[PDB]
């Protein structure tokens, strides 16, 4: 029970990055955080119900991966040939 | 039990906290790969063997070192590059953070189950077969979902 | 199956398309498509399962709605490139992947397959088209994590890992919620839509086109396998059809109002969830995916591109079989009778005054007269306003087709109960 | 394992903290031997004098090292210019503890090795992920672009050929059911060694245990004469001297895991003798290196890039997949021995030039 | 900090670093191939412990100035310098180094050691090589700490460690 | 970048500044600077004697000294009207290609180690070694070699030099192949 | 099966490491002169900086990295059917075989394209 606490708690923390956070880059980041605690919450679930939420996880974390890769390749390609990094200073789509 | 477990759990969080302060990217990142060793070790701890290595295979391995060679590409190792166009917004963030913990809390005061069936669980041994049968389509989707990701990858660096 | 057809296509797609020029290219993608909507075709009133893939009556029509879409969208750019056949391919696929599951956990990589190209296929290269792109897929993770924490809660409230556990109450009723939030984001039900006219002004025509209809499609769709509190779903609803049209009084541009307007149209997609019956669900979205496409497909034909309002005005004129189609379609889109809309949205109705929501539905009601005003404000417009501006003739595919549509909405404004008796089987 | 009983923590300990010294010995009279190993080869005559055979030197080099500043500049990062050698010399240093040397407890009464894994194979790959973190790393410690940028063509570079490792891996994994070690060797102590069972995977590997920094990928870079090396260049004293001996620790490592694999650890199917077949093989890939990286050159990165990308890795899986096939296919294994052997001495003989 | 408790201690540290000395050369002009021939081949500086050579003279300390020198190289050079960490010395090399023979310009700079401290001087442009061999012996020995001077006068194992770098 | 490659960086063989614009792997153009070994040679040897100028003639290159040497000499023997001993001429051809041997010793030492593989530039020095011996003898220096007193050498050769450069003809033949 | 025990050998043989390490640096930070530079701080491509240009850098970097993790991925699954395998039969191999072959696409798209862009 006490992991599943500190699941939680490593969830909100996530959120309370992104919030924060207004460089884009940095609440990338903290996603991938909150993405882990649920991998973590899963692993307690697997000990009452029997180790799918291994392959669960696996599965997860692929995707994470996954979302990774093209997150940053539209990073990239946003400041491929711009300068900001944090991006509510874009707001040119706004209305 | 609870002596070495509490630590772990304490250094765990821990580490959490100082990726939502830090400003240095990097040191930001380094905190985060500290938090899965911590992780992967608990996965052991809980018996997830398999889970360990791969916790740190991808993330530590692939992935933080992708950001990290955005971040370096982009020049940028501190967030701190401007000022924020609200900063009312802070603890108002704090306040939201408290909230949406207090209701997963609620929800998971109300209950205990088991946690006890099985033990080395971790052994790909025994994960294979529902993998290779059941979990086959999802496979066969993730394989692909990788793919359609390559593509689009290209896709969004130079056009065709 | 058909996605025997999809998997293989692609794959072989992928690589052979280099030989061919990108017009043999999008003949292909063209075949691809029809093909695999074939085997729909040919296979339908028979359920086919494997595994947990399972291939229903439901999904089929769904699919049978997207695929249509996604040939038009193809159809209509000639000034592409193939790769942007290619991923509309994949994600397409994606879908009827998302359709024909209960396990939930492939649903979750169903979601994230149809996104992710979608973000690509979001530029025509113009800077724009990035910003846009960039907000969903940040919203879109965000929307992962939660879709994901709910998942986890399944398996924590049940070992299962596919719908159908009745669990107890509160971790259980908890654990559907963020299900919601997911499906929520995706259909862009309020309070997870502020981004998606910000995305179709920044989007071009075409693109928004299929994804202000297949990804709300199978949102919705999948939204049924999932059940729900009734007062959830009423706030979601509320916050949909009013914000809705009271941006709509704040607009001036074509692209946002749209999404303004499918706003409106998935709160009350979102009544039938009451019941949760997909002859009524089935029916609605197929009309209503005509009148949407009818819609983007003229605003095509003008640009397929941002263009504001007023632009638009004086298409009688332009063509007379134009302004005619686009006429129907705002009516339509007022869910008129004697077009099918009207019943569609009765049906909704029928669903949700078995479920005894009153107020709600009362409200609903009366924004559905609020809606009225920009359909007319358009509507009219069409003989009006003299002045002519950049207009494009286009190929006979889409004129032919769009007016078959106008018709064909008209046709089950009269018979809307000849399809809908022999809708919905689930198989 | 659990098949094999284990030691109390203590005693984990001392062998541990016996082994790094170890280690620490192992490639200080190495280099010294490479030098004048080298200078035999190459008509000339090593060190013989503050030695004799130069005995001394290491002991006088490390002397030497020590006592400088290592420096810092103007626009570094503190902790990262210290931390980023460590990491790389700590994971360099673990996973070898792993290995055994001899029969199981046979060392005295005592475990050969000082730890041991089922899921073996893992475990190295995991952390050989994780010096190249420490790679690009250092570079940026340094805020030289220069060694940045070199820094990421490493790393890049490393990490491609890390990919082909797992699928070499792959292989007797197959044949022997597992990734433990103990396993491994016990399945050729009947069966035989891994050599004979699939002699293409056999090369790649080795090709793949090129890229341990190992030379002949050789535009690693050094600063001498090109572009420079990331790491090193904008360091000094200590810390020099640390990326080196991880670069040599990997060297000495992977001279260990090619035997483990191919040839098992120890073991002869011709006398059991313990200790001493190890250090032979060991020894044997040392002077095969050493020849190497003598009589071969430098690529130039693009060609190495176009090798593994265009061939190895593909072509790695297509063979790993035949195996996969015999071993999946549950028939005679024989038939794929057969082919092994013959298709080495095809893949050889049609360009045998 | 170098080496010092006792006698013992500091003679001791002196012999390892001394017997380690590591060249960095920096060629410039004919030298070089005359350097290049004393590293090889019959030739052995092998059992010298300068059988090290790096690119870097961040880690590398002992500078043999070998070759010829211009006034635009000049403020070159003396940065090159400059980028040598605490320990290092200056072998002076040939005579081109050392003062610049016939060479006499308006045009040109003579006699190194104005830019830089010395310690040996080795002259002949170019010698033979095997007296930069016997430079390099008496440079070490120089630094054994037995360094003295023909007027009877005492070297110290340093003189420069007597222009310094912070 | 645009990077500023200077003397004796990387470990260069040469020295030079060269502003390398980098396009990006592939470069756009270097701009080249040097004056980093001007002397103004010409200017002191018009402070000097013809004879004393031989000397500095082996400073320009020295890996072929022999053809300054040669072209010097030709060109003032020529000037003031002058003979040459056919003796003379036949070594001093034979010096200056063998100067010439040295001179691509040298170019391909630098070849191999410089990218490659470092180890065949011993053999080569080996041989270098051979002729620079061969060199030491007869002009009693190692190189910058003077002999030519112009209208000759000094003094004709060693006997003892004749056997001894034979033996590098022998080898050479049979080496050369190999490093080819 | 394992042992608890060879993990906790694991954060053993960790410690000792970083001891070793630490002991290293001590010696390090401590000894020396304290003599500071001042422009020996400015870098080393001859006493020149490798600032000239400031610029965006090639993709080519990303490419790679991207490729790998998505391989990376791939592996991970191909251990589970290393471990069991010739016990799931002919349809475990099946399903592989066509899972493999899509990774191969990715690299394919790569070869005909050219990884250089
Ligand atoms: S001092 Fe002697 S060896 Fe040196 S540059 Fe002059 S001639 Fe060459």
């Amino acid at each position: 029970m006490s992991y599943l606490l500190t699941s939680a708690l490593l969830f909100a923390l996530g959120v309370y990055g992104v919030l924060t956070r207004r460089t884009a880059i940095l609440v990338f980041l903290s996603i991938e955080l909150m993405l882990n605690a649920a991998n973590l919450s899963l692993v307690g679930f697997a000990r009452a119900y029997g180790l799918d939420g291994q392959v669960a996880a696996l599965m997860v974390i692929a995707v994470a991966a996954a979302e990774v890769a093209v997150g940053l390749g539209l990073i990239v390609a946003i400041f491929r040939h711009r300068e900001s990094t944090a991006v509510d200073d874009l707001s040119e789509l706004r209305g | 039990m609870s002596l070495l477990e509490g630590l772990a759990l304490f250094l765990l969080l821990l580490s959490g906290v100082l990726v939502v302060t830090l400003r240095n990217a990097i040191h930001a990142a380094l905190a985060l790969i500290l938090n899965f060793l911590v992780l992967a070790g608990v996965y052991v701890a809980l018996d997830a063997r398999f889970l360990g290595f791969i916790q740190v295979i991808v993330y530590a391995g692939a992935i933080v070192v992708l950001f990290l060679f955005v971040i370096m590409l982009l020049f940028a190792a501190q967030g701190e590059i401007g000022f924020d166009p609200l900063v009312r917004s802070r603890p108002l963030a704090a306040l939201l953070a408290l909230g949406v913990a207090g209701i997963l809390a609620a929800g998971l005061w109300g209950l205990d189950l088991a946690f006890t069936q099985d033990l080395k669980g971790g052994l790909p041994q025994a994960l294979g077969p529902l993998l290779y049968g059941d979990w086959l389509f999802v496979l066969l989707a993730v394989g692909f979902l990788l793919m359609a990701a390559t593509v689009v990858a290209v896709a969004l660096v130079e056009p065709g | 199956m058909t996605l025997a057809i999809l998997a293989v296509f692609s794959v072989a797609l992928t690589l052979l398309g280099f030989v061919l020029p990108p017009q043999g290219v999008k003949r292909a993608t063209l075949l691809g498509l029809a093909l695999a909507l074939a085997s729909l075709l040919l296979t339908w009133g028979k359920p086919f399962a494997f595994g947990p893939y399972a291939v229903d009556g439901v999904s089929q029509v769904f699919t049978l709605l997207a695929l249509l879409g996604a040939l038009w969208t193809v159809g209509l750019v000639r000034s592409g490139r193939f790769e942007f056949y290619l991923l509309v391919l994949y994600a397409a696929l994606g879908m009827h992947l998302l359709a024909s599951t209960r396990h939930l956990l492939l649903m979750l990589v169903a979601l994230e397959a149809l996104s992710l190209p979608l973000y690509a296929l979001a530029t025509w290269r113009r800077g724009q088209g990035l910003e846009a792109a960039l907000k969903y897929f940040l919203l879109g993770a965000l929307a992962a994590a939660f879709f994901l924490y709910g998942a986890a809660l399944f398996y924590g409230a049940t070992g299962s890992l596919v719908l159908g556990a009745p669990g107890e109450g509160p971790l259980y009723a908890l654990a559907l919620g963020l299900l919601l939030v997911g499906l929520g984001f995706k259909a862009a039900l309020a309070p997870f839509h502020f981004w998606t006219p910000d995305v179709y002004q920044g989007s071009p025509t075409p693109v928004v086109l299929f994804m202000a209809t297949s990804v709300k499609a199978a949102a919705f769709a999948a939204l049924l396998r999932v059940a729900a509190p009734p007062e959830a779903l009423a706030l979601l609803v509320a916050l949909s059809v009013v914000v809705g049209n009271l941006a709509a009084l704040a607009q001036k541009e074509a692209k946002r109002l749209l999404a303004y307007s499918s706003i409106a149209h998935a709160g009350y997609m979102a009544l039938a969830l009451y019941t949760g019956n997909a002859q009524a669900l089935g029916f609605y979205l197929l009309t209503y995916v005509l009148a949407t496409g009818l819609a983007f497909a003229v605003l095509s034909q003008i640009s397929p591109d941002r263009v504001p309002l007023e632009a638009l005005r004086g298409l009688y004129r332009k063509d007379p079989l134009l302004g005619l189609a686009f006429l129907v379609a705002m009516l339509s889109l007022l869910g008129l009778p004697p077009l099918a809309g009207f019943w569609g949205k009765y049906l909704a109705f029928a669903e949700a005054a078995r479920a005894g929501a009153w107020g709600v539905l009362v409200l609903a009601l009366v924004t559905s007269a609020v809606s009225a005003y920009y359909y007319l404000g358009l509507g009219l417009a069409v003989f009006a306003r003299p002045e002519e501006t950049p207009f494009r003739p286009g190929p006979p595919w889409a004129r032919a087709a769009v007016v078959a549509a106008g018709v064909l909405l008209l046709a089950l404004g009269l018979l809307p109960g000849l399809v809908l008796p022999a809708l919905a089987a689930g198989g | 394992t659990w098949s094999y009983p284990v030691d109390p923590y203590w005693m984990v300990a001392l062998k541990a903290l016996l082994v790094v010294v170890g280690l620490l010995t192992a490639f200080a009279f190495m280099t010294l031997i490479e030098r004048r190993l080298l200078a035999r080869f190459q008509v000339r005559m090593g060190p013989n004098r503050v030695g004799p055979f130069g005995l001394l030197q290491p002991l006088a080099d490390a002397i030497k090292s020590i006592f400088k500043e290592d420096i810092v500049v103007a626009q570094a990062d503190r902790f990262l210019f210290v931390l980023a050698p460590l990491i790389s010399v700590v994971f360099a240093l673990l996973a070898f503890g792993l290995i055994p040397f001899g029969p199981p407890g046979s060392f005295f009464g005592y475990q050969p090795w000082v730890i041991n894994l089922d899921l073996g194979i893992l475990y190295l790959f995991a952390v050989s992920e994780l010096a190249v973190y420490g790679i690009f790393l250092s570079g940026w410690a340094s805020g030289s672009k220069y060694s940045l940028l070199g820094s990421l063509r490493s790393s890049a570079s490393l990490i491609s050929y890390e990919l082909g490792l797992g699928l070499a891996l792959l292989a007797p994994v197959l044949l022997v059911g597992s990734l433990n070690l103990n396993d491994i060797v016990n399945w050729q102590k009947e069966h035989g060694w891994l050599f004979l069972y699939a002699f293409p995977a056999f090369l790649v590997y080795l090709i793949a245990s090129m890229a341990e920094a190992a030379r002949t990928p050789f535009d690693l870079p050094e600063a001498e004469q090109e572009l420079v090396g990331g790491y090193h260049t904008e360091y000094s004293s200590i810390k020099w001297a640390l990326f080196q001996m991880a670069e040599y620790i990997h060297f000495i490592t992977a001279s260990a895991l090619i035997p483990t694999l191919f040839l098992g650890g120890w073991t002869m199917p011709v006398l059991e003798v313990p200790y001493l077949w190890m250090f032979l093989k060991i020894a044997f890939f040392l002077f095969f290196f050493i020849w190497i990286r003598a009589t071969w050159f430098r690529l130039r990165y693009d060609q190495l890039l176009r090798f593994g990308w265009g061939f190895l890795f593909p072509l790695a899986l297509l063979w790993f997949l035949v195996t996969a096939l015999v071993v999946a296919l549950d028939l005679p294994r024989t038939y794929l021995l057969y082919l092994s052997a013959l298709s080495f001495l095809v893949l050889l003989g049609a360009v045998l030039y | 900090r170098e080496g010092i408790l006792f006698t013992t201690l500091e003679k001791l540290v002196a012999w390892g670093r001394s017997n380690s000395l590591w060249p960095a050369t920096f060629g410039l002009a004919c030298c070089a191939i005359e350097m290049m021939a004393s590293t090889d081949a019959r030739n052995d500086l092998a059992r010298f412990g300068s059988e090290v050579f790096r690119a870097s003279p961040r880690q590398a300390d002992v500078m043999i100035v070998a070759g010829r020198l211009s006034k635009k190289m000049a403020p070159v050079m003396r940065r090159v310098w400059e980028q040598m960490p605490d320990p290092k010395w200056v072998i002076s090399m040939g005579a081109c180094a050392s003062s610049g023979g016939m060479f006499n310009n308006y045009a040109i700079v003579q006699n190194v050691d104005s830019v830089v401290p010395v310690d040996v001087y080795v002259p002949g442009c170019p010698p033979r090589p095997e007296a930069l061999i016997y430079a390099v012996m008496q440079l070490q020995k120089k630094v054994r700490g037995q360094a003295y001077n023909e007027r009877g006068e005492r070297l110290p194992p340093v003189a420069a460690w007597k222009r310094t770098r912070g | 970048m645009t990077l500023n490659v200077g003397p004796q960086h990387p470990s260069t063989h040469g020295v030079l500044r060269l502003m390398v614009t980098l396009s990006g792997e592939e470069v756009l153009e270097v701009v080249p600077h040097i004056g980093y070994l001007h002397t103004g040679f010409e200017k002191t040897m018009e402070h000097r004697t013809y004879l004393q100028n031989i000397t500095y003639t082996p400073r320009m290159d020295y890996l072929h000294s022999f053809a300054h040497d040669l072209a010097y000499a030709l060109a003032v023997e020529k000037l003031l009207g002058a003979v040459v001993p056919p003796r003379a001429e036949t070594i001093r051809v034979i010096l200056n290609e063998l100067s010439r041997l040295a001179s691509h010793l040298v170019f391909l030492g630098t070849g191999l180690l410089d990218l490659g593989a470092l180890t065949p530039f011993f053999y080569a020095f080996r041989e270098r070694e051979t002729i620079l011996d061969l060199f030491e003898w007869v002009t009693g220096q190692r190189f910058h070699h003077n002999y030519i007193r112009i209208g000759g050498v000094k003094e004709d050769l060693p006997e003892e030099f004749v056997p001894e450069l034979k033996k590098l003809l022998e080898v050479l033949p049979h080496r050369i192949d190999e490093y080819e | 099966m394992a042992p608890i025990q060879e993990y906790v050998g694991t954060l053993i043989y960790v410690g000792v490491a970083l001891f070793i390490g630490v002991a290293a640096l001590l010696v390090g930070a401590l000894l020396g002169p304290k003599k500071p530079g001042r422009a020996k701080l400015m870098p080393y491509e001859s006493g020149n900086d490798p600032a000239g240009e400031v610029k965006r850098f090639p993709v080519h970097f990303y490419v790679v990295a991207m490729l790998f993790i998505l391989f990376d991925v791939e592996v991970a699954f191909l251990w589970p059917y290393a471990v069991s395998a010739g016990g799931l039969g002919l349809y475990g191999f099946l399903g592989v075989l066509a899972f493999t072959l899509l990774l191969f696409v990715g690299f394919l798209y790569e070869w005909w394209k050219g990884v250089m862009r």
